[PDB]
């Protein structure tokens, strides 16, 4: 059985920074890349970032580029996402997703087989 | 008596004879392949009768 649990979401005022992580269990964590995906309330999901299986390489979406930073810890089986100068348009239910094992044709196809639970992040005053 | 030039007969027709076959050669199966191989384990394919 493979399952992922994340925590660290909460209400903050604009202009602060957050730190949330999900701890994997049930599979060899070091052998799989990981993605972060967010879903605004009422709309479809949206891709955020991605980290490699050793942490030496990564990529991010342009919308959150320069404000979102991710990191990995193979030994502790935890992966982190850091938001800096967070803004009002970052309210969603963030999930940490696992990269697809097999994809058949081509090498650029990606999909998420197993998802997390979700942490609600909202901003107001 | 002097020697001036040379005499040579010119050809009149053209003859071409190729083995007539219609098996169009399988190049797409190699150029369009989804996954190639690693350089250290390259893949060889023979081609004949095309
Ligand atoms: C060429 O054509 C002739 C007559 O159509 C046939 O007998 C012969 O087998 C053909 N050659 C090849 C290689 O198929
Ligand atoms: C491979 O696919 C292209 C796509 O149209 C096609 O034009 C071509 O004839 C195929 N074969 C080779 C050898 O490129």
């Amino acid at each position: 059985e493979v399952q992922l649990v994340e925590s660290g979401g909460g209400v903050v005022q604009p202009g602060r920074s957050l730190r949330l992580s999900c701890a994997a269990s049930g599979f060899k964590f070091s052998k799989f890349a990981m993605h972060w995906v967010r879903q605004a309330p009422g709309k479809g999901p949206e891709w955020v970032a991605v980290i490699s299986y050793d942490g030496n390489q990564y990529h991010s979406a342009d919308s959150v580029k320069g404000r979102f930073t991710i990191s990995r810890d193979n030994s502790f089986n935890t992966l982190y996402l850091q938001m800096n100068s967070l803004g009002p348009e970052d309210t969603a239910v963030y999930y940490c997703a696992r990269d697809g094992p097999d994809t058949s044709g081509y090498y650029a196809n990606i999909y998420f087989d197993f998802w997390g639970q979700g942490t609600l992040v909202t901003v107001s005053s | 008596i002097y020697q001036t030039s040379n005499f040579r007969v010119q050809p009149t027709e053209s003859i071409v004879r190729f083995p007539n076959i219609t098996n169009l050669c399988p190049f797409g199966e190699v150029f369009n392949a989804t996954r190639f191989a690693s350089v250290y384990a390259w893949n060889r394919k023979r081609i004949s009768n095309c």
